[PDB]
């Protein structure tokens, strides 16, 4: 499964901004593709979601009336459109794709499959600490307070390359993911422990329910 | 009382033993699209005749029930009499009991008909 | 005092398991005959005095979105959509240039043509001259190419007409399990559809479900008991549909007032396409009718139930679709053997707080179809003679809810669909398939010497 | 002249293979196990109703 | 670029074809193997 996005781009405000996000290497009809903008210190922004079967779409109140998604089946190419475009939405725009995507059902927010990311430039869930200055060989633990619960996931993003999914329904690792890291639940409260922190493993984690996340945690190296 | 086909699946082993004749009766029941039914109640025939092939090389043959000289392992959950009859569903049996299904099922077909029939061999020459 | 094995055979044991469902379809169905319609052609006679058993003290789990009929009836359905289409006139040589115009009509500029009048050559009995006939096609069966059109399905894949002889009617089929199975049905007023059901009953056959292919709006489907029913896989997931079921159904009425003519155009040998002749009348578009207080009293019931779940003291807002296909944005449905395409922007427009004629849809008509998401197979729907009326039963949606909320207490729904597995849901929620293991052994007292 | 197959215009043809022939052979009907197939033997057996052998 | 020792191998053959309609044709190019050609006079 891959995701090929284009490139970055720099807007004025009152223009409009176009995206495409070609999907490959599964059936794009299963399963919705998200779109999801993070901006530098600030919370993610999950826009909506769109099923190619017959191009079904779900906007977040914030966009509805201003983006538009559609895609080419043919190509397997999703394509988005915001419209007047303002300050607050310089970001860096993504396409996902959850991890369980089958025939028979799905997951969409299990987002396993992110695209390279476009930066574009126009000029609840209470996570803690805010950073964590720590050694290689310690052991980061990082916390997240829910509201509602539900199938909770953990990503990590590494400085300049696009979240990969470590953790989902709280306490299950992804492919890949050494036993290092593991999952916790008490009540509302959800922990992520990294035990035997290495080089690799520095960067920003966020916690997420379904389209919501985390404000993120800066675990940097010390 | 006839509750019917899988009538007694809540009711206790004991009480579910009255309803042997009803789930045995209704076991065997007598271009593309048609062949899957065929298929189907071949299925239907082989899972029969397997069943009835396990009960006749057993010391059984006479369906419904039969007894065998295998002491009961305490291991195999040491319940009592009235505590399996009178406190425990089929299904809540089979639940706890099949990790030794396959070993009884061993104990039942090898050490009985194989060395008592061949004792029989033994008893009726004389 | 020491116990002993005793071999049962015929007891009440059953395990949930996946096996080959067989059909069953009544015996005045086949007396419909018509050169096989749909399906029944095969189908083993429905047994005339069905039985229930109802298994007492009995509490089993149902799971309706983990259900293997509905993925097996759904392709069931595909392959006798192509077992269907075999056999029918392929339209290979039909991708010709197409010289259309306007319809004969009298303006204004906001009536858009829809009714395309192209004229083009075809291949007649013989291989050597060929034949300048006119047909009548809508705009979402053509696309100009750089007035000359072509079919919007040339890039795409093949064509095949539906023959004449068949029909997409919805007929009852019950779906029974071979021996040794058994399918549970769940007998609860108040079944929501997942979990533990109290009053759970053994069948050999379910009742007449009628494969009806429909998008945002459930046609002909069994009503809810007592008060509507709302289903989800994970409320809080708004990228899972929700199934809503009705209690009361909503008559809507949809015609077709443009009662058409068939000419039948020979491209032989044997072959022949049935092109739309003439339109006798007034040019009139097709278009669906909703009680106006009946869905008033529908949506009032079911907003009542929606606030069971989203708090007691919140807003719930309707929107129609975002956007993508026709088959999602638009109720996609077959009447009379059209597929029409109605816009439901005047049912899904509205605004709940905490505390007399018909409304008119618009409808669109396709006559090539790619349902089920298929490429590599089209569909030529042949034209219809005389007006078609059709008189159904609104009797539940498929919902999907706005996300990335956070603030405000409102929620939004706007109508969805796409995977037609989701009507199938609609009816397999209270059936499941269980495989009978008879044997079981005991301990009593009980040997030989 | 001109002429043309006089099928043109009702169904497609085939050509029968050379390898196959058209040649009635004797074929004996027979009936599966539970089943059986009775025969009248009269002399004068005119086709319906009871048979005496 | 030569010699003449290369005997080719590929042959840059252009030819019609029918396109999705029945009428204009199609003027394309491949490239095939000699051991998939074989020329005719
Ligand atoms: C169809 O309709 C039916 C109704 O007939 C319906 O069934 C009920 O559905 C409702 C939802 O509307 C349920 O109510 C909720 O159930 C939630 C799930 O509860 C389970 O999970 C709890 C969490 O377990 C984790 O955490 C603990 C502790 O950390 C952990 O040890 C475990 O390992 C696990 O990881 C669990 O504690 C809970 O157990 C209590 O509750 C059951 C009764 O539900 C009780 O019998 C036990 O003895 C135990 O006391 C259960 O196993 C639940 O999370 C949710 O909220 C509760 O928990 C949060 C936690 O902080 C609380 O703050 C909150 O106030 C609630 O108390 C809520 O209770 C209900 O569970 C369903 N009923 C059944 C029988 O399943 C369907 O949902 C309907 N379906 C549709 C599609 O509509
Ligand atoms: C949800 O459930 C409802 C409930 O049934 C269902 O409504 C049914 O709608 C369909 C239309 O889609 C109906 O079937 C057609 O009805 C018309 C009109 O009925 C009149 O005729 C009879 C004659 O006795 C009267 O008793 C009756 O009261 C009406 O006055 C019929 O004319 C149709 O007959 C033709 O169509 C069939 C299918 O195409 C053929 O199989 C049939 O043989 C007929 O074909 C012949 O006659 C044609 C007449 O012109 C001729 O042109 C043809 O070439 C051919 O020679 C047809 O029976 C039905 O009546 C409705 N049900 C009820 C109870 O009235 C919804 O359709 C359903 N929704 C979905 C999505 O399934
Ligand atoms: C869809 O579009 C197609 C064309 O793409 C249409 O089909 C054509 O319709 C026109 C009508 O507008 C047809 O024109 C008519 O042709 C008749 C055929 O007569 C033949 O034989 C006579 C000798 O008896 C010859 O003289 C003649 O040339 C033909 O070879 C004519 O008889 C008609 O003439 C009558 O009507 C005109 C109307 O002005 C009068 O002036 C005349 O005096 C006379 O009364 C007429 O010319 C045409 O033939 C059709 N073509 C085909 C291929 O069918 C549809 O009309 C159009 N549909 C819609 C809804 O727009
Ligand atoms: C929807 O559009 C279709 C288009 O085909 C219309 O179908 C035609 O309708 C007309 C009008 O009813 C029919 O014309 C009728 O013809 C009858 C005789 O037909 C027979 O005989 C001829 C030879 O003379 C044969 O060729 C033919 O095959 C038949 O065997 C006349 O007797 C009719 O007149 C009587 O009825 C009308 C009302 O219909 C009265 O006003 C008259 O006074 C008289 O009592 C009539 O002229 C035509 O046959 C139909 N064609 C077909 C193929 O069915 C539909 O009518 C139209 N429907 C609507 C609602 O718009
Ligand atoms: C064959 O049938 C196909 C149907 O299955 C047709 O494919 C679709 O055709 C429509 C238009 O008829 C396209 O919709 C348009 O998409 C463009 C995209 O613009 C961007 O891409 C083009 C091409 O690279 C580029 O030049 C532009 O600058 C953009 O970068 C939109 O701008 C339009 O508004 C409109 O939405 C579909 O995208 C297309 N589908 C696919 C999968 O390509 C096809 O046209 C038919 N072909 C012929 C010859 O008839
Ligand atoms: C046949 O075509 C004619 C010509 O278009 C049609 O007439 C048109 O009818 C419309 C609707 O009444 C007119 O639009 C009008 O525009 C004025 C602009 O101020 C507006 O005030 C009116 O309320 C109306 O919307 C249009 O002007 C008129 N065109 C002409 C040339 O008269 C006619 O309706 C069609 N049908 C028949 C049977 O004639
Ligand atoms: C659909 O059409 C039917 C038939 O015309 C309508 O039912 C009629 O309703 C009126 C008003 O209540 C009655 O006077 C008639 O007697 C009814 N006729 C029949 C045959 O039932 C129905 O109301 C229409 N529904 C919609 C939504 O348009
Ligand atoms: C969603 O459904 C799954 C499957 O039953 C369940 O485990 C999970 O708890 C549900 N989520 C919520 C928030 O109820
Ligand atoms: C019974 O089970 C016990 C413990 O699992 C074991 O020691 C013994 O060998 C078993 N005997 C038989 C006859 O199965
Ligand atoms: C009950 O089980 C125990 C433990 O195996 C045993 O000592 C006792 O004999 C059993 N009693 C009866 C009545 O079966
Ligand atoms: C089944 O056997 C496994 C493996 O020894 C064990 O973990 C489990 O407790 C057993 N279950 C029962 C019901 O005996
Ligand atoms: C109909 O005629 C008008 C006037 O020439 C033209 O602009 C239009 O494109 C034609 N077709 C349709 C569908 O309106
Ligand atoms: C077919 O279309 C062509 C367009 O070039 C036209 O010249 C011809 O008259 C039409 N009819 C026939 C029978 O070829
Ligand atoms: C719809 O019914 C509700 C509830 O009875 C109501 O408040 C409203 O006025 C009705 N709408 C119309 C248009 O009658
Ligand atoms: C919803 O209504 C709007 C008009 O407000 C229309 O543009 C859009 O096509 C409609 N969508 C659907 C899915 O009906
Ligand atoms: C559906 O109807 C609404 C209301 O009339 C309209 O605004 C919208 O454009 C229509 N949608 C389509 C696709 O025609
Ligand atoms: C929806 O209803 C409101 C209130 O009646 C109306 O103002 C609006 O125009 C309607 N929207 C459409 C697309 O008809
Ligand atoms: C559809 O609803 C009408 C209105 O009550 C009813 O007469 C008819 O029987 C219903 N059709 C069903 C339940 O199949
Ligand atoms: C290539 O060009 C030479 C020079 O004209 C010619 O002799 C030869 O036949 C051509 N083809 C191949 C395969 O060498
Ligand atoms: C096809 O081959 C012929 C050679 O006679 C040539 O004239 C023509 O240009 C070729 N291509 C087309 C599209 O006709």
């Amino acid at each position: 499964v891959r995701l090929s996005q284009s490139g970055g781009q720099m807007k004025k405000p009152g223009e409009s901004m176009r995206l495409s996000c070609r999907a490959s290497g599964y059936e794009f009809l299963n399963c919705p593709i998200n779109w999801i903008r993070l901006a530098p210190g600030r919370r993610p922004e999950w826009m909506g979601w769109l099923k190619p079967r017959g191009g079904a779409v779900n906007y977040a109140r914030k966009f509805q009336g201003r983006v538009t998604m559609t895609r080419d089946v043919y190509s397997d190419t999703a394509f988005l459109e915001l419209r007047s475009l303002t300050s607050d939405d310089t970001a860096v725009y993504f396409c996902t794709r959850g991890k369980y995507c089958t025939a028979r059902d799905y997951y969409n927010w299990d987002f396993e499959h992110w695209g390279r990311g476009a930066p574009v430039t126009v000029s609840v869930l209470t996570q803690s600490p805010a950073t964590l200055s720590l050694s290689p060989g310690e052991t980061a633990i990082i916390s997240c307070r829910t509201s509602q619960s539900g199938s909770l996931a953990w990503y990590q993003q590494r400085p300049g390359q696009a979240p990969r999914l470590v953790i989902y329904s709280g306490s299950t690792r992804a492919a890949g993911i050494p036993d290092r890291f593991s999952g916790s639940r008490w009540g509302a409260d959800y922990n992520l422990s990294i035990s035997n922190l290495e080089s690799g493993d520095f960067g920003v984690y966020y916690c997420q329910q379904y389209e919501f996340f985390g404000q993120g945690t800066k675990v940097q190296v010390d | 009382v006839f509750l019917g086909f899988l009538g007694a699946a809540g009711s206790t082993m004991g009480a579910a033993s009255m309803t042997l004749t009803v789930q045995a009766r209704n076991l065997l029941s007598g271009t593309v699209w048609g062949i899957k039914q065929l298929q189907a109640r071949v299925l239907a025939v082989e899972r029969y005749l397997r069943d009835q092939q396990l009960l006749g090389i057993w010391g059984c043959s006479g369906k419904l029930i039969c007894c065998t000289n295998v002491p009961w392992n305490s291991s195999w959950s040491n319940r009592n009499l009235s505590e399996i009859w009178d406190n425990m569903t089929w299904l809540q049996w089979d639940k706890e009991i099949s990790n030794y299904t396959q070993i009884i099922y061993g104990l039942l077909e090898e050490s009985q008909n194989q060395q008592e029939k061949n004792e029989q061999d033994l008893l009726a020459l004389d | 005092e020491n116990l002993w094995v005793t071999v049962y055979y015929g007891v009440p044991v059953w395990k949930d398991a996946e096996t080959t469902l067989f059909c069953a379809s009544d015996a005045k169905a086949y007396e419909t005959e018509k050169h096989n319609v749909w399906a029944t052609c095969a189908c083993v006679p429905t047994d005339p005095n069905p039985q229930e058993i109802h298994l007492e003290n009995v509490t089993e789990e149902f799971n309706m979105w983990k259900n293997n009929m509905v993925e097996q009836m759904h392709t069931d359905i595909i392959s006798l959509w192509d077992q269907s289409l075999k056999p029918c006139v392929k339209l290979t040589p039909l991708c010709v240039t197409l010289q259309c115009t306007n319809v004969t009509n009298n303006i204004t500029d906001d009536m858009r043509g829809e009714l395309k009048n192209c004229s083009f050559n075809m291949t007649t009995e013989l291989r050597d001259k060929k034949q300048k006939v006119y047909s009548l096609f809508y705009r979402l069966d053509v696309v100009q190419i750089n007035k000359e059109y072509r079919l919007i399905n040339c890039n795409t894949s093949a064509i095949t007409q539906a023959c004449p002889k068949v029909s997409f009617e919805p007929i009852p089929i019950h779906y029974c399990a071979p021996a040794g199975f058994a399918i549970l049905k769940c007998k609860d007023k108040k079944f929501n559809g997942t979990g533990p059901c109290p009053s759970v009953s053994t069948v050999q056959c379910t009742h007449g479900i009628k494969p009806v292919v429909s998008t945002q709006l459930l046609l002909n489907g069994s009503l809810a008991e007592e008060e509507v029913m709302i289903r989800s896989e994970n409320i809080t997931n708004n990228a899972k549909n929700i199934l809503v079921q009705f209690n009361t159904p909503v008559q809507i009425n949809c015609t077709r007032p443009n009662n058409n003519t068939r000419k039948s155009i020979r491209i032989g040998p044997g072959q022949a396409f049935y092109a739309t002749g003439d339109i006798i009348g007034d040019i009139r578009q097709a278009h669906c009718n909703v009680s106006k207080a009946t869905w008033n009293e529908t949506l009032g019931k079911v907003v009542k139930q929606l606030r069971k779940h989203f708090g007691n003291n919140t807003i719930i807002r309707f929107a129609n679709s975002s956007g993508g296909d026709l088959e999602v944005t638009t109720h996609s449905f077959n009447c009379g053997g059209e597929f029409f395409y109605c816009n439901t922007s005047g049912l899904f427009n509205s605004t709940w707080i905490s505390n007399n004629d018909s409304i008119t849809l618009p409808c669109r008509i396709k006559q090539i179809i790619n349902m089920w998401q298929r490429i590599g197979q089209a569909m030529y729907a042949p034209p219809i003679q005389g007006v078609i009326r059709c008189v159904s039963n609104i009797t539940g949606l498929i919902l999907t809810r706005d996300g990335g909320a956070n603030n405000t207490s409102t929620e939004t729904f706007r109508p969805g669909g796409g995977d037609m597995r989701d009507n199938w849901r609609s009816e397999l929620y209270k059936y499941k398939v269980v495989k009978i293991e008879p044997l079981g052994v005991a301990p009593t007292r009980c040997k030989r010497r």
